[PDB]
RNA sequence: UGCGAAAGCAGUUGAAGACAAGUGGCUUGUCGUUCGUUAAAAUGGCCUCGUCAAACGGUGGAGAGAGUCGCUAGGUGAUCGUCAGAUCUGCCUAGUCUCUAUACAGCGUGUUUAAUUGACAUGGGUUGAUGCGUA
């Protein structure tokens, strides 16, 4: 090609990221879902999470997250955040499970030295979602 | 290369520190002196002097110069032919000149030129030249509008005249103003054909024998250059589109040359066949300087044979009697037919009144290989200054930069600017910062974009390769203040620091198990004022970093990333408040660092933990740069010292449009002034090449620096068989 | 150029080892060794002994005895080993080697004749050096580095007896000419203040340098560019910094001069023969941080005030950007008299301080700029107004226009007039945040709330206001709740500042669901307010009428 | 003059959970059969030599599938109980299978017909056959007598070496890769036992204790091993007796190991792992053996393997399930007259001394879009974008495309009713998502700023702008939503 | 236009002269005219140099598509009916379940961290659109 010709822009392969990823630093209660839940997330088992999570009744959520062991409330709270960051539609019912990991959970995660970095994804999945929010205010205005 | 100040021969016809009117106007390539006998140009310059300087070998010392006895006209050309010469001179009722045309005459005392006077133009628009010098034509405007005069000059062998009122249409006189004013006009070899290239876009060939006209429209906004082959069967035609047409005037049938960075300004062929276009490319997205380029090409591929450029920075402000060139309506990047003459008084009246009198830049050096960055609008033009011409031009962002000439509104739309790049202190990285702008007229017009991104090249290829990109670094519609590459002990120097106007630094480095240049570590404060008064410096040793807020000059660690803090008190100041917001924070050594603030310049020493010296710089630096730019404006070393330099506007018996610069050198904790330079111009950039120089930026664009039997035979048979 | 300052044989051990240190002792008989137990046999002791080393086993061990030779001693079995004479007048200062690293027999008296760690190994005789008053030995490749008082340096290699080096250096009576912390320099102590290093490669002076101030027992430490110094008649062992990889906090070297300070580790109490007291833990050498703390050895400071660029013909400075004047004439002696005329018998008066300063300082009497002014100054000034003498109305309204006031606000809130008091929240360029908290807390109920909300949400990091607001009360924050629902967007931002920092559980409920029923209308309001903002043909037959 | 740049496809900032090199590659393994064996799958090997072999062991016969028709091409079912396991040869010309009366009978592989020789081990089921992979004419047989027994094939009346040592129930060997004296064995008690057969062979010269039963151990290196035995794995050093890594990401006891090397992957070795849930996952030795991808199947996953190393064609994955079903994944891969006229055509400049090169590579075909905003067809280029075939980030890019280059009002001027529709029935999708929904905002502002009027007179577009203000009211609900749990996080820092 | 932060905060928009049109003046409008102020449109758009097919290596994906009326949560309709509720085995959406050449998109394989080969005489001539129906 010609030597006075400029060389155009291309980004290939390049990846495209945010500024928003900190990745790098008797019974009385119910019959709940979290042995189920627990070795869904002991392994990364998508199927049977997604059989955990496709349930949808609030005291059922509450118990369940109540009766989950706070040291893997992270990886649940992880898993619920990539997957409404991937299917937007699910941010509806699963955010109820995200506002319960937090409300019962609230002191193992207070307690973790980088909250930000443990749980990079949610706060990526949130300010993306939140960040556009005077542009539809503006839209449907 | 026949450098102008190497030698007083004719750096006496110019080195002045006021007055660059003094131009060249003409090379003939023969010797007006002797005939019949050629390796060596004669020059006319535009004041009267004509030196014939020889290009084969070393310049001669004393060149064969002589000096025309003329009066107070100006020079616009002088014109060749079979052994004649002839000169065309300007004058002094509407702000025309006035135009008048001598023959010369040379033999009988060896000094002066005889000139003869054959003719007057009393009042003239527009002119032009027949690409064999036989002939010229001209506007006139003498009344109820202006008019059209073609006259041979190396004989009375033709000259006409007639109204342009019977060149324009009867569609025009009911039409806007540009579809009447003209911007262009060529004539042939012949004078049987002229062309007319009009503001609207239109041209216009007029048979000059009976005053028929031809319509050719496909500039869609104005006409800037026209010129005619030597037969006269093609016309060559440029404008604000990047294309270059060719129109085969037998079946009106153009060919394109459509992607040319830069418009059209002028175009013309040039061989004695024709084998080449030579063109003027007038590179328009800074609006801030008029920088050509110069481009022949070979006619027969359309290949670029010889491109020719100048170094191209973009200054903060326009400079000199910069004029962006004409077109069809006023634009961020043109002026309409109306207010050119308006925008000139504007601009002389804002160089002579106003107070932010800053047009600094910021250049780079590329510390492999010694070549300087100037980041063009969109793009950056790598430039060698070992041989002063250009390594070559790469376009860094995602615009409409390359693809389209815009035209008359479109004009109206910008390239992101990249305002910061800077190399990872191994040459190893590029990393850049742009503001991308949305366009006019919709919901997200009042939002910017922007973009850090960071390029990587092997040392051989000239061209860098993204890989990756950061769309809002530090959060949405907030700025980047300041990028600073890190030194070579955190990452092996492959780390950047970015800050905020809140503040807020981001420390990003490229690790290669994740092979992508990711987020590291990150300090945001969270405040309700912003200022971009931001700077940053970092320790050698890669353990703390001074962070120099607007009027707050913090420290913070590395390792911990906030502000510094030792438990045993041992007087810790970890803050420096000072009289006015800083803009240098630059650290020469481990011992000491520098601030400059746009009052004072302070210097603190840290293994004697208060200050050492100050400065006085309001009085010079006062109002007059934004704030940001003392820190392109003040460079450093890594031994020998630190750079100030500041600027005096000159004035006359008000200010001028005339500068001078006084830079300042200091060596080791501002202790003696033992450099005290004045350049004879405003002076742009200044910063330190990575072997002991400094270099400079002259605002038009001279790089400087401040440094520490058968004899016979042989040649009878060179001669004969050459 | 100091270090953390504080604290008014085997050489690589440390604790939980019986005595791998044993040394001579001043005024004793020979030599000891204490634990923290190994015995005290002889090498062949009674003789003339200044310091005493081990070939790093501590059951070879020795005692280095000004006899010439020295023999190896039993201080674990009880079998001892051979030995030859070489010399017979002064080996005191014997250092046994390693296997075959750095041995020669050189006694006291130029006879350092090349050997190996044996008994009955040799090599060729290398006692070519002259009569050399400071013999080391270090690890460039092992090397004896003499420097001889018939002034000359010299540098043999003793392995394969090889003399690198060599040249005339003009050494004095030394204090400490110890080699470098990496080996590559020696570090030669003038006597009173200075220590010089020089190139211990070629024999040359590398940067002689002035110490801080009277120090004797100086060496260097396992850093690295760095030594510790105890002074003469002190026990303060000071470092300085004129082992890279994971470097030593104790137990580096023992060469002091203090009372018995033997066994230098940082808690040095428990010693070979003293058992004396401990000091400083602190490690060696850091890159360039702690430097900002042991900013010692220049101690200069003068009054810097504002000089200015060199008038060289500067009548020709070419249109002054300023509004009128060219230059302010600089009077620091008058800025110096402006004090003797302050400090007067103006106790309550505005007549001889306020028209002092304004007369000194021509300005506006609210505005910077019209500087030329020195910290110090400033200083001393506000603290001859805090002494005898708020009540001037130029001097206390121009200097909180400041940038230098230096930390004597904090009785701002203890002195309560209104206008300089709203001025001191506007305008006073450093302010505490406990009192700017405290003031916020301590509600009037008025503007100066927003006034006080505003600086401390713009000059402070949230999180540096979230960990200082923890300390407060609990009915100042539930009137805060109050007064906010009662009766504004920094103080919104505040309310979320105050929710995030109160904590988690221990809260109320109805102060909680009367701030969600306001919160609740105000986004409300703030949603139809905000909505505001975004907010801001032919029929086929008709029947007309026409003019008459 | 240059060449026309490209339109750049609009991507945005990458989303969590992208598509790993490693998880790409280890997707394309599909087309899974599923054939229902008699009993639980126990063994499976693989043929080393020609690759393309592989070896079930169900009950009472061994199949040997082919790798490229994926069915039984020869089958072994004369024995008299269990067969346990089934190995090839290293020179893959013999097959040796372990039975469950202690039987190890030798075939040569296809050739099911040819009984080799019996050897009659242990009165015991003989649980873990296979020959040295170095050496040729050894074979190593375990037993639930625990013990297990090196037999030269020559002299098959005595076993030349009888390695005990070992409490419960020896259910797996190994050799060690480079050192061809070294055994490692490995029993139900944990505690891999290994052996160095040039001494007495009665006593391992150490032991690595697993702490769980063991169910495999496999060589890796000639230095590091790998020992799975319940819910996790380890690996041991075996230069400095010590274990480096353990992973223990399932939920029950992993049954079986294999590792790949050097073969065509962005993974340059690989070690799979089946576990009885269901799980066979893959772990990268080089990343300190993380997991990459992963199967899950429709029961307990008994064993597992690959095609090996140099399998030059298609390529498999094979899990045996304990259901009784066999699960294969794999990937694939004129005239003389006329020619001597056209004779030069192949010739490509060899004795030549210049050679020149000016022909132009030739690049992607433009799409539709990228040829009209080329040609400056505004509205075309618009068109073309609401096409039902086009991909969701194609019309994002011609809208962005139009936006920043142009006017988005030249590109919807000479619109009505029936040609707004497709921009607007998109707008109703592109709405939902995150990176569509700014261009999305400006393009229905403009599009209402300059077509007010249409909206009164065509009520078929006035339905299309009401569903699009409640799909705006839910967006504006979930992009409310999120700001309240980004708060109620900022809380809990 | 100035100060600014990317928000915003203060300032506006005169005079002369000439010319054009309309009805020597009067009105209106222009200016390749000057002084002062910090101050939309002339049907008129971008070149050839070789395409097609099949791979391969990184990079993104809202995945490209097809089912099961299988589950979870919903939004809603026709007719009758006092409602209760009936039939339409009511419809639509999202998630889940199942499957495919990751089907989708993009950059590259001339040297690169990586990764490419193959077809074709890259012409001329005659019909080819009024010859066509599966709608």
């Amino acid at each position: 090609k010609d030597l006075a010709s400029a060389t155009n822009y291309v980004e290939g392969n390049a990846r495209v990221t945010s500024g928003d990823n900190f990745k790098h630093v008797t019974a009385t209660t119910t019959g709940t879902v979290t042995v189920i839940l627990s070795q869904a997330l002991q392994s990364n088992d998508h199927s049977l999470l997604e059989t955990v999570l496709n349930n949808r009744d609030e005291r059922v959520i509450r118990d369940t997250i109540f009766r989950l062991k706070p040291a893997l409330a992270v990886i649940l709270l992880e898993r619920l955040a990539e997957r409404i960051a991937r299917q937007t539609h699910r941010q509806g019912p699963l955010n109820v499970w995200v506002k319960w990991c937090l409300i019962i959970h609230g002191g193992y995660l207070v307690s973790i030295p980088n909250l930000m970095s443990t749980l990079s994804s949610l706060h990526s999945t949130l300010k993306r979602r939140s960040d556009l929010l005077p542009r539809l205010l503006a839209l449907d205005a | 290369t026949l450098k102008f100040a190497n030698n007083s021969l004719l750096s006496g016809i110019f080195l002045q520190e006021e007055e660059n009117n003094e131009s060249i106007v003409k090379i003939l390539l023969g010797d007006i002196t002797v005939p019949q006998q050629a390796h060596l140009i004669t020059v006319f310059t535009n004041n009267g002097h004509v030196i014939v300087l020889n290009y084969k070998g070393k310049l001669v010392e004393s060149p064969k110069h002589f000096k025309i006895s003329l009066a107070d006209e100006k020079l616009a050309n002088v014109f060749h032919s079979e052994g004649n010469y002839r000169i065309l001179t300007t004058f002094k009722h509407n702000s025309l000149q006035s135009y008048r045309l001598y023959a010369l005459t040379f033999d009988d005392a060896k000094k002066q030129f005889e000139v003869a006077h054959q003719a007057e133009w009393h009042n003239v628009i527009l002119s032009n030249i027949s690409s064999n010098g036989k002939l010229l034509a001209h506007m006139c405007k003498d009344v109820e509008h202006k008019s059209i005069s073609v006259v041979s000059l190396f004989d009375d062998s033709v000259n006409l005249s007639f109204p342009l009122g019977s060149i324009l249409s009867s569609q025009t006189q009911s039409l806007s103003y540009n579809t009447r004013y003209v911007s262009s006009m060529a004539i042939d070899n012949m004078g049987q054909q002229l062309a007319v290239g009009f503001a609207s876009g239109v041209i216009s060939i007029v048979s000059l024998a009976d005053l028929q006209i031809r319509l050719l429209k496909w500039h869609i906004d104005s006409v800037l250059s026209l010129s005619f082959s030597h037969d006269g069967s093609y016309l060559l035609s440029g404008g604000w589109e990047k294309v270059m047409s060719l129109w085969q005037l037998e079946t009106n049938s153009q060919q394109f040359l459509p992607r040319l960075n830069g418009i059209i300004i002028d175009c013309q062929v040039l061989g004695p066949q024709g084998n080449y276009y030579s063109l003027i490319l007038q590179m328009t997205e800074n609006n801030s300087n008029s920088d050509y380029q110069f481009l022949l090409l070979n006619a027969s591929d359309l290949t670029s044979k010889l491109s020719i450029n100048g170094p191209l920075p973009v200054f903060n402000s326009t400079i000199k009697h910069i004029q962006q060139p004409i077109s069809a309506m006023n634009t961020k990047n043109s002026n309409s037919i109306t207010s050119l003459n308006h925008s000139k008084k504007k601009q002389s009246r804002k160089l002579i009144k106003s107070r932010r009198q800053d047009f600094t830049t910021n250049v780079e050096i590329n510390p492999i290989n010694k070549n300087l960055y100037f980041p063009h609008i969109s793009a950056v033009q790598i430039f060698d200054f070992y041989k002063n011409e250009q390594v070559n031009y790469q376009y860094l962002t995602s615009g409409v930069n390359n693809s389209m000439g815009k035209v008359r509104f479109e004009l109206n739309l910008q390239d992101p600017i990249i305002t910061d790049l800077k190399f990872t202190k191994d040459g190893q990285w590029m990393i850049t910062y742009e503001i991308e702008y949305p366009p006019n007229d919709l919901l997200s017009s009042k939002d910017l974009t922007h973009i850090l991104k960071f390029w990587t090249k092997n040392d051989n290829e000239t061209n860098w390769n993204l890989k990756t990109k950061v769309i809002n670094p530090h959060g949405i519609s907030v700025p980047i203040t300041k990028i600073l590459p890190s030194p070579r002990s955190v990452n092996n120097s492959q780390g950047c620091l970015t800050a905020d106007n809140n503040g807020g630094l981001k420390f990003w480095s490229f690790d290669s198990h994740e092979s992508n240049w990711c987020l590291k570590k990150i300090s945001l404060p969270n405040f309700n004022h912003f200022s971009n008064s931001v700077s940053l410096a970092w320790s050698q040793d890669g353990s703390l970093i001074f962070h120099g807020f607007d009027d707050k000059l913090q420290i913070l660690d590395f390792d911990t990333f906030k502000k510094f803090e030792s438990l045993e008190n041992t007087k810790t100041v970890s803050e420096f408040t000072l009289d006015s917001e800083i803009q240098t924070v630059k650290l020469i050594n481990d011992t000491n660092l520098i601030v400059a603030t746009r009052t004072t310049l302070n210097a603190i020493n840290l293994l004697r933990g208060q200050v050492i010296n100050s400065f006085d710089l309001y009085p010079f630096v006062n109002g007059v740069y934004k704030n940001g730019h003392m820190d392109r404006l003040i460079t450093c070393d890594e031994r020998t010292g630190n750079i100030a330099l500041v600027i005096n506007q000159q004035l006359t018996d008000v200010p001028t449009i005339n500068y001078k610069s006084r830079i300042i050198i200091f060596d080791s904790d501002l202790s003696t002034k033992l450099g005290n330079f004045t350049h004879h111009e405003y002076i742009s950039w200044i910063g330190w090449n990575y072997d002991t120089d400094f270099i400079f930026l002259d605002i038009e664009s001279t790089l400087g620096v401040v440094g520490t039997n058968s004899d016979i035979f042989a040649e009878q048979l060179h001669k004969l068989s050459s | 150029d100091y270090v953390q300052v504080a604290d008014g044989l085997m050489v690589n051990k440390g604790n939980y080892t019986l005595n791998v240190i044993t040394k001579a002792l001043e005024d004793t008989t020979d030599t000891s060794n204490d634990h923290l137990d190994n015995k005290a046999y002889t090498g062949s002791d009674e003789f003339l002994s200044q310091y005493k080393i081990k070939a790093k086993a501590k059951v070879m061990s020795i005692k280095i005895d000004t006899k010439n030779s020295l023999v190896i001693a039993i201080l674990q079995n009880g079998l001892i080993e051979i030995f030859d004479f070489k010399l017979t007048l002064l080996h005191s200062f014997d250092i046994s080697y390693d296997n075959l690293k750095y041995a020669k027999w050189f006694t006291e008296n130029g006879t350092e004749y090349v050997f190996v760690l044996c008994p009955l190994q040799d090599d060729k005789v290398c006692y070519k050096l002259l009569e050399l008053t400071d013999c080391g030995s270090g690890e460039s490749s092992p090397i004896k580095e003499l420097s001889s008082t018939i002034i000359e340096g010299f540098s043999f290699e003793n392995s394969k007896l090889c003399y690198q080096f060599g040249k005339l250096y003009k050494l004095n009576q030394g204090k400490i000419y110890i080699y470098s912390l990496p080996h590559c320099q020696l570090q030669q102590v003038i006597e009173f203040p200075m220590v010089d290093k020089l190139s211990p490669g070629d024999d040359l002076i590398s940067f002689q340098p002035v110490s801080v101030n009277r120090v004797l027992l100086t060496v260097n430490n396992v850093i690295y560019l760095l030594d510790l110094l105890h002074c003469s008649t002190l026990s303060q062992r000071e470092l300085t910094h004129v082992v890279i990889n994971s470097e030593k906090s104790h137990n580096s070297k023992t060469i002091a001069i203090g009372i018995s300070t033997k066994n230098g580790p940082n808690p040095t109490s428990s010693l070979e023969i003293i058992n004396i007291d401990v000091g400083t833990n602190t490690l060696k050498d850091s890159l360039g941080k702690s430097f900002q703390v042991g900013n010692n050895d220049s101690s200069v400071i003068l009054k810097p005030l504002f000089d200015d660029k060199d008038i060289n013909d500067k009548r020709v400075k070419c249109n002054d950007v300023s509004g009128d004047s060219s230059v302010p004439v600089l009077h620091c002696n008058e800025v110096i008299e402006k004090l003797s005329a302050l400090q007067d018998n103006d106790i309550t008066s505005f007549d001889d301080i306020f028209f002092k300063e304004l007369k000194i300082k021509e300005e506006h009497y609210t505005e910077k700029d019209r500087y030329i002014s020195d910290p110090g100054f400033l200083n001393k000034v506000l603290d001859l107004i805090f002494g005898k003498f708020p009540k001037t109305l130029t001097f206390l309204l121009t200097h909180p226009l400041f940038p230098l006031s230096r930390t004597r606000n904090l009785l701002s809130l203890l002195r309560d007039q209104p206008r300089l008091f709203k001025q001191a929240i506007v305008t006073c360029p450093n302010l505490p945040l406990n009192e700017l908290l405290e003031e916020l807390f301590s509600i009037r109920n008025r503007e100066l709330l927003l006034d006080i909300s505003f600086r401390i949400l713009q000059d402070f990091t949230r999180d540096s206001i979230k960990q200082e607001m923890k300390k407060l009360s609990k009915l100042d924050v539930q009137n805060f709740i109050e007064f906010i629902t009662s009766g504004s967007t920094q103080l919104f931002q505040l309310l979320s500042l105050v929710l995030d920092s109160i904590g988690l559980f221990s809260l109320e409920g109805a102060l909680l669901e009367n701030l969600t029923l306001y919160i609740d209308k105000q986004v409300e309001i703030a949603e139809r307010n905000t909505e505001l903002w975004n907010l801001i043909a032919l029929p086929t037959y008709t029947m007309e009428y026409l003019d008459i | 003059s240059t060449a026309r740049p490209r339109i750049i496809t609009s991507k945005a900032p990458l989303l969590p959970q992208q598509t790993t090199p490693e998880q790409r590659y280890w997707r394309q393994y599909t087309s899974a059969q599923l054939v229902k064996e008699h009993n639980s799958v126990t063994h499976i090997s693989f043929n080393p030599q020609h690759p393309h072999d592989f070896a079930v062991t169900s009950s009472t016969r061994v199949q040997i599938f082919s790798s490229r028709t994926r069915q039984v091409i020869k089958t072994f079912s004369r024995f008299k109980d269990v067969v346990y396991s089934a190995s090839f040869r290293s020179d893959g010309k013999l097959l040796c299978a372990g039975d469950a009366t202690g039987l190890v009978s030798v075939y040569d592989s296809y050739n099911p017909r040819t009984i080799l020789l019996s050897i009659n081990a242990s009165t015991h089921p003989t649980h873990v056959t296979k020959f040295h992979t170095q050496d040729n004419k050894i074979l190593a047989t375990a037993s639930d007598d625990r013990v297990t027994r090196l037999w030269d094939i020559s002299n098959a009346y005595e076993p030349q070496l009888e390695l005990t040592g070992a409490t419960d129930y020896v259910r797996t060997l190994s050799f060690i890769p480079a050192a061809p004296h070294l055994v490692a064995t490995g029993s139900y008690d944990g505690l891999i036992r290994l052996y160095d057969t040039r001494s007495s062979g009665s006593t391992p010269i150490y032991s690595l204790n697993h702490d769980q039963p063991v169910e495999n151990v496999i060589a890796v290196s000639p230095t590091q091993i790998v020992s799975c035995g319940g819910n996790n794995f380890k690996v041991w050093d075996l230069t400095s007796n010590k274990k480096l890594y353990e992973r223990g990401n399932f939920n029950k006891a992993v049954t079986c190991l294999d590792y790949v090397e050097n073969f065509d992957s962005p993974m340059q070795s690989a070690l799979i792992a089946s576990s009885l849930d269901g799980h066979v996952k893959v772990f990268d030795p080089l990343d300190n053996f993380q997991v990459k991808f992963g199967w899950k199947f429709s029961g307990p996953v008994l064993s597992c393997a690959v095609s090996p190393s140099t399998a030059q064609g298609n390529r498999h994955l094979v899990a045996g399930l304990s259901s009784g079903l066999l699960a294969i994944r794999t990937k694939k891969k004129k005239s003389n007259n006329f020619q001597r006229m056209m004779r030069g055509s192949e010739y490509q400049g060899d004795q030549e001394h210049i050679i020149h090169n000016d022909k132009v590579r030739s690049q992607r075909r433009m799409r539709a879009f990228e040829r009209n905003i080329n040609q400056f067809k505004w509205s075309e280029a618009l068109d073309n974008a609401f096409v039902p075939g086009m991909a969701k980030e194609l019309t994002l890019t011609v809208l962005q495309e139009l936006r920043k280059r142009g006017k988005v009002r030249v590109a919807l001027y000479g619109r009505d009713e029936s040609t707004l529709e497709p921009l607007l029935n998109w707008c109703l999708k592109g709405i939902e998502d995150v990176r569509s929904a700014s261009i999305v905002a400006d393009w229905v502002a403009v599009v209402l700023e300059l077509y007010g009027n249409t909206l009164e007179s065509s009520p078929v577009l006035q339905e299309l702008m009401i569903d699009l203000k409640t799909k705006v009211r839910h967006e504006i609900h979930k992009s409310k939503e999120a700001q309240r749990i980004e708060g109620m996080l900022q809380l809990l820092t």
